[PDB]
């Protein structure tokens, strides 16, 4: 899971 | 029946003003093309919302419930939100999900709107929010309303082309159509470790009988127009003679624009015009949403420009005299200025990608 932000 | 549908109600732009992380975004790009008075060269359709029946199409019961009831009073402080994506890039300001249903049923209104061949370009500037799963919200997004208008679409077209050229992987649409040869997804975005999502490399293509049907087409910082047409086109061309699509879903964040505070491409609207141009000469059912854009201003001056791309209009270089007129200074001009930074896409790994994607599609 990636941060956008 | 040749004139674009332009989805659009003063309440449905108040509603999309409300979203956290772009704040009356929707008001000023509305705003502006009422500027130029495109809209009157449009069929003004407004939006239905989306039924419950409609959403659970794709997303789950159980995260369509959680969705809806944080959305209640604005509980973003809900234990159970981590699970379902909800957090800082998605916080649970009250009202997303009826937020989230409008945008919902706004690209499927436009779906709706090209199955019926009312036109054949539906323009949702509002929607493109692809990173949203059947059970999370990501990056933004709370529905997958590009996958709801795909699903829509579904119902006359048994091809139909994803093409995505946010600066950001449309994951979301590719993850909900990843096994399945019916929907093909192509998607130009920066591919960086670290940057989000993390994923879309040229190497998934996804899986099982939809192997090969998905499509990616990493890029690094600080492309620009020429370079960029050149790698769009020569996808684009392979594509529709590989795949034949029936209709077209063009997610066009405006994120990739010179001025984002993201700071990763170094596009103009001019650029990506072009690439909305070789995709509207197929002539082929054409969905238009909008997506990412952080610098507001540019984000209007992109989507504006497009939309007077997709009516074959020449735009005026000043900004004219309308309510967000002061976000334009302090030059008042349409066009947007590169940067002076470089470009780190090197044309043979370019190529290598291109030739890849060719290797591909050729078992398409
Ligand atoms: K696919
Ligand atoms: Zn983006």
């Amino acid at each position: 899971r990636h941060k956008k932000x | 029946s040749l004139v674009p549908v332009y989805i659009y109600s003063p309440e449905y732009v108040s509603m999309c003003d409300s979203l956290a992380k772009i704040p009356k975004r929707a008001s000023m790009v509305h705003s502006l093309i009422e500027a130029y008075a495109l809209h009157k060269q449009m069929r003004i359709v407004k939006p239905k919302v989306a039924s419950m029946e409609e959403m659970a199409t794709f997303h789950t019961d159980a995260y369509l419930q959680h969705l809806q009831k944080v959305s209640q009073e604005g509980d973003d402080d809900h234990p159970d939100s981590i699970e379902y994506g909800l957090g800082y890039d998605c916080p649970a300001t009250e009202g997303i999900f009826d937020y989230a249903a409008a945008i919902g049923g706004a690209t499927i209104t436009a779906a709706q709107c090209l199955i019926d061949g009312m036109c054949k370009v539906a323009i949702n500037w509002s929607g493109g929010w692809h990173h949203a799963k059947k059970d999370e919200a990501s990056g933004f997004c709370y529905l997958n309303d590009a996958v709801l208008g795909i699903l829509r679409l579904r119902r006359k077209f048994e091809r139909i082309l994803y093409v995505a050229l946010d600066l950001h992987h449309g994951d979301g649409v590719e993850d909900a159509f990843s096994f399945t040869s019916k929907v093909m997804t192509v998607s130009l975005h920066k591919f960086s470790p670290g940057f989000f999502p993390g994923t879309g490399d040229v190497s998934d293509v996804g899986l099982g009988k939809g192997r090969y049907y998905s499509v990616n087409v990493p890029i690094q910082d600080g492309i620009q127009d020429e370079k960029y047409y050149q790698i769009c086109e020569s996808v684009l061309k392979e594509v529709y003679q590989a795949f034949n699509p029936k209709a077209v879903v063009l997610q066009l964040g405006a994120d990739t624009i010179a001025g984002d505070p993201m700071c990763s491409f170094n596009m103009t609207p001019v650029g990506i015009g072009k690439c909305l141009k070789y995709i509207l000469q197929w002539q082929l059912a054409t969905l238009i949403l909008g997506g990412g854009g952080f610098n507001l201003a540019n984000t209007a001056r992109c989507w504006t420009y497009l939309t007077g791309v997709i009516l074959g209009k020449t735009l005026s270089s000043e900004i004219p005299d309308h309510e967000f007129f002061t976000a334009y200074g302090p030059d008042y001009v349409l066009e947007i200025t590169p940067s002076c930074r470089p470009d780190r896409n090197e044309p043979h790994r370019i190529q290598q990608i291109l030739n890849y994607i060719k290797g591909n599609l050729k078992h398409v």
